[PDB]
């Protein structure tokens, strides 16, 4: 259709107004004295939260370039998020920072390239001077530690993730699900976990996590791209039966039959999910038969001359439980037979062996830590269906917070370690002025965070951000107590890892509108 | 334009 | 779609408009001299009512920031009904003073989250000062009277409950029907209740009480989540003919079968009401049980291997009548044999014998006094439908009022419980002046009943506040017989439940909407 | 959907601007003066007139707030005429009366409680004082002159009923039906009445009386809910054939089957009609009982194990007639052989002997005197379709008017009871002045009446109110002549029942308008 | 949605 | 979309 | 002729704008690093000064209201520099001060007249303690 | 207009 098309200037003021709405309406709700954000419903009360990411999901603005705005930053913000578990608010405000004073600079006349080079350079010191100042979390004495703070000063969460750990190794797999009731549990079993996503929504049959939940499913893996749902039929009215739920596992299910799929078992008969197959090329066929194997089921692909109309319910895999993410799949309790299984992965280790490359070698390992490593799973104590299931969320926070500790350490949190790390580049310079504005912009945002913090208190951020400055090491200010001192002992920290994703992602959106000359949208007619 | 099949599933 | 985004001064203004919309509505009605309400109607005549209730619930206002102020209030309010069956009205008086004061200091600068603080500090003081002005109600004599206040003096409702108490205890299962005709009967029959509500309105035959009444229907007990309603048609078309109305207790009923459901009762071809069992974990297997025995039915679970399509009328368990609520189920004279019942408790005392826990041991005592201490069943009298069914409201209502007296005892009503206890705060301090402001915020607002009282009788609120906070002990003001004295004496009260409860849920969305930064709503395009 | 409140002093003129339109369009038919009223129709000529219930059925205002007031007093005035056959058009005037006054008095800041109070207890004085002042009428001189009065001075008419009344009683009852032709007769048949109408209009095949007539039709005695239609199409397709229409006796027939019967006997394929079987509890098992032996039909009950699927037309019972109503049913002729309903007649006479009760004696009178008693059957006479149809209706009301007047007794028409009343209660005093008022407002209504009466008449309303209020007894106005002296002599009555439900209903929902503070209704978009 | 008899009778 | 029963129950 | 009379919160709303206009007007001044404020001329070439007691002679505004807001704090703040040579600046973003955090608390609900007493004690203490702080000559 | 074989092929 006709396009409504924008220059400059203009196209730049339009974005600032747009994130300027969605960081103002998620800021608020920052620190430990963060305010409320009431968000409508279409029916029934409204939502009353302080959640950051729930106020970004509903923020869509009616001018189209305005939105677009709120639109870019809320996008690669949210990758923060799924990067490290969490920071998209932290980035969504450091993202306004930049942003603001970066069009101020250009506005004013200056490069935008050399703006945004300042403003990496910045970003390249700051993320060093990060990990310098990250103080590991190897241990499980810490790793209980990090946990226990992260479940709100739970020390049993702390010991769960810390026991779990344990047991399958701190790059391990570990899931969490409802306990029989009081008590939890750790238990290790038969699993295994790949980067592959659910095809499509509407297979979310859990919203609050935005993931596909299936018990007891069936599972389906096959070779081959699945266009005519014709093929499944069969075998669909078998799983009908049987009243189980599916897992296809396919090399990829093409639009009209992914519709079918959503639309069937969105009316109660059959329910089914599908996922791309893991990896690609010959490891995919390797993998795909791992899966198989750990399942018990069998691969059905053309190559042999196999066929899906003839596939029947024995070839199918099976397991206690599978969880589909927006870009993970996790197997929970395969019953392939740990005869077959422990012998798979005898192959794999001579594989390793007649090994003629360190690459093949790399990949050889990464499948037998898989299908040999297994999945911990965690099973929330209880006491009553409701703060069974509030434990189960913070244990479920907790231990991605961990497993970032646990990646790259942690480091000053409330803001302070950004506002630390940019103290530190006061005489970063770069190859002109420009750049040099540049650098002067990103550190002047990286104190965005804190001083948000400090004006949902109710205190003066200047004074504060200037305390804070002026100390040194891990010395910043507890918005909890309203009272200074180490950061770390206080026991107030964010995963380096989720302070640097927040800083890297904000800084790249941030770039990227800092120069861009021109925007397209649709006439509003 | 979709079929159904006597168990109930909707297709093309 | 594009939202509409409001911040602090002009987000929060336009909630005070909304709730004082509701709030204006609503206490009109407050008080033995209440004014009337007429509330319209698509069809027919206007309803005309005192009932605070109606009205809350025929609230919407057009702007959608000003609605979302109400539908708040209007919200949480509910949950106290809900809770002591009595109190929104206040609740919602208490919510507009609270927010109406909190909201000034605020736009005079003062903190948000000290004004909060103090307010609850203030909340919790006045709880604890409301449970010492409190009078046990622990005897049948105290029982009575308090029953035949609430059914407005009539000695016979009074006598009712406190000979159905004396039968099930005062924590035992009540329930109320039409009588047979003049005189009223009191029968102990095998029953049970648990915490489940129906799975969705629609099933609501009684929308005077919101409420699902079913008569000698049968009993679907499975052990499972019900998706395909296919599974179903068998047994369905089996309870269709007998033309008796069924009741599914499952795991869960989703969506797809849900609506089927509804839709087909709809229409005339059998009646089904469907919740979930009660429970989880394994204590839920058991308690499924538990109920089969009582009705004389069989669980069909999975596990055994059993299916629903091979369920037979005989399966179903079987009761003269079940009512199902917003949250709760019970069941009223079970066929179940008592050879089965009381052999069943048998077992489950035996136990509490092995038992080697208190918790697991607490489970089980629960269980059996289900099982075995039955349903206490009030057939209110008559001579002639009309009054037959008028008194059976009245006893309804004494029997909440009555329940919640036995819980907590009872408080001076008239407001003057509330004003008593504020005047005793009159020293409580916070940690800095903001918090002190809050806390004189909460104890003005809890003379709004008492004032809002006198207001509709024509009288001067200052004035009887005035007197009233002068004298001690339950000292107040009769409203009907505009004469001070003693509250309880001149049989003038609230459960001292229905008082906190009102107090603790308006200071609770009160908190809320004085910390709210932030609202986000469609845009009225 | 978003509503529109409104307040106090709003809610009020918009109240009072609505029931100023109703009874303005209906006050001006009052009297033998009265003016006529042109009613709009959608196809055809214009209906003219001089029925102030015709106009007031035709009033619907276009502010909904101005209509809601219009519906209230147009609801309980209607109350009126179903109490006692007359009074809407009074009930109309004197609501507007009273209203007018009592909001002016609210305008000048008087208690709006205590204004209803005094009205309320200046209504109570002036029944009193209308009981004084009301002549007996019981003995068939008096029912018969009474008659004659109400026939529009037709002994005939006045002669029927007095013989019909000698024939059953004057508590007993008595229908009206087109005549053979020329020379009207009455007979006694076996038959009976109970208090249950239509379960919903549309059954209604005789608009002009809002009434359900259906002629040899066959009755079903279900005791039980009727959900499932499914149940009855055995029976249904039984009574399409025979061509005769089927009157439905159940515990109730729910919505959809409801709705189905209405849709049904609308094409023409079976005529049907339901309502709630007589009374609750145990005496409707009874009650259901009488009806199936006097119209010689069998009771299906579920207890007993019978089905409805399974019954014939043999199982339903017979009349020659059946007329519903608003809230009445009569059966007229029954089938039922005299030796099974006489000697049902004698079970229940038995069951008075061994009556250990003086309420359980009374009920059981109450059936035998219905069994027993029969219907006095009134054929108006004739001489050409039309005036056989006009004099039935002359008839028809004559009757309505004569039972009230047993009832009551009789008092000063053309308005001067009331005025008479009034002027009596000059000292009549409240405990407060606001309550004095009050007293006030109802006594200067008390004369709207007579006044409108002469207004419509060209006279002059403050001498002929002047004049009435100085005389005493039963000395008015005689509208028609224009005449003064005593109004019972010259044969200008109303039944002081009439006069009494007029005033009463009046008073009622003029006090609940002057108490209302706030109106919700749907916003007019 | 609804039905109908032989005999013309429409219903669920 | 939805069928119908010989005893008139609507469903998928 | 016919008035335009104005009561409370209107009446004090309308105060505080006006002296807002006069207070940032002149404020902008203060110090050492005082910034221009230029002042229109009938005739000529407009003046570019420093001089707060310049820019406050000039302040007048078009809303009635407004302006009685103004030449009041105008008016005491210039009995100031006639009594020590100098302070109307000062004097004018200290009534600015009082004035707006004053009107706040009032709108909150607070008693004016109570609200007045505290000033003027808070006043009397700091005249003492300025004295007290005040080195001879 | 269109017609559909069995196999599911939609044409004129």
């Amino acid at each position: 259709a006709a396009k409504d098309v924008k220059f400059g200037n203009d196209a730049r003021v339009k974005m600032l107004r747009g994130v300027n709405v969605l960081a103002d309406a998620v800021k608020v709700t920052l620190g430990p004295k963060g305010r409320n954000v009431v968000l409508d419903k279409s029916f029934g009360a409204p939502t009353i939260t302080k959640d950051g990411v729930s106020v970004a999901r509903e923020i869509e603005l009616e001018d189209k370039f305005e939105n677009m705005g709120a639109q870019m930053v809320k996008e690669v913000a949210s990758k923060a998020n799924d990067a490290a578990g969490d920071g998209t608010t932290t980035a969504t405000v450091l993202a306004q920072a930049i942003i603001t004073e970066g069009l101020k600079a250009v506005a004013a006349g200056m490069n935008p390239m050399d703006l945004k080079r300042g403003i990496d350079k910045a970003v390249t010191a700051a993320v060093e001077e990060l990990k310098a100042l990250s103080v590991p979390c190897s241990d499980s004495k810490a790793i209980a530690q990090v946990g226990t703070i992260s479940a709100n000063s739970d020390e049993t969460v702390g010991k769960l993730i810390a026991e779990a750990m344990d047991k399958v190794g701190k790059e391990g797999v570990i899931t969490v699900e409802d306990g029989t009731g009081l008590q939890d549990e750790l238990d290790v079993v038969e699993g295994m976990q790949f980067d592959r996503g659910y095809l499509s929504p509407y297979f979310i049959n859990k919203p609050e996590t935005g993931a596909v939940e299936l018990e007891s499913p069936f599972i389906l893996l096959a070779d081959k791209k699945i266009s005519n749902i014709r093929e499944m039929l069969p075998v669909l009215e078998a799983v009908a039966k049987a009243g189980k739920p599916l897992l296809i596992i396919a090399e990829d299910v093409e639009g009209e039959a992914l519709a079918t799929l959503v639309v069937n078992t969105m009316r109660g008969i059959v329910k089914v999910a599908a996922v791309k197959a893991p990896g690609f090329g010959d490891r995919r066929k390797a993998m795909l038969q791992d899966i198989a194997t750990l399942t018990g089921g069998t691969v059905i692909s053309e190559e042999i001359g196999m066929e899906l109309e003839k596939a029947t319910l024995e070839d199918l895999g099976q397991a206690k439980r599978v969880v589909i993410n927006k870009d993970t799949t996790t197997i929970i309790d395969g019953v392939g037979e740990e005869a077959a299984i422990q012998g798979r992965v005898a192959q794999i280790r001579q594989q390793i062996e007649e090994a003629t490359s360190d690459y093949d070698r790399e990949k050889l390992q990464e499948r037998v830590a898989k299908l040999a490593g297994g999945v911990a799973v965690i099973k929330v104590g209880a006491a009553t269906e409701v703060e069974m299931k509030e434990k189960k969320a913070r244990v479920e926070d907790a231990l991605h917070a961990t497993r970032a500790a646990v990646e790259e350490g942690v480091v000053a949190g409330g803001g302070v370690a950004l506002i630390r790390v940019a103290s530190k580049l006061a005489d970063l310079r770069g190859q002109n002025e420009d750049q040099n504005v540049g650098i002067k912009v990103a550190l002047r945002a990286m104190e965005a965070p804190l001083r948000q913090i400090v004006l949902n208190c109710g205190e003066e951020p200047s004074v504060v951000a200037n305390t804070v400055k002026g100390g040194d090491g891990n010395y910043g200010y507890n918005a909890a107590t309203e009272e200074y001192g180490n950061m770390i002992d206080m026991g107030i920290l964010d995963p380096t890892k989720v302070t640097r994703s927040a800083l890297q992602y904000a800084a790249s959106v941030a770039g990227l509108m800092i120069t861009t000359e021109c925007m397209v949208t649709d006439l509003p007619k | 334009s979709w079929m159904t099949t006597p168990w109930g599933f909707l297709h093309p």
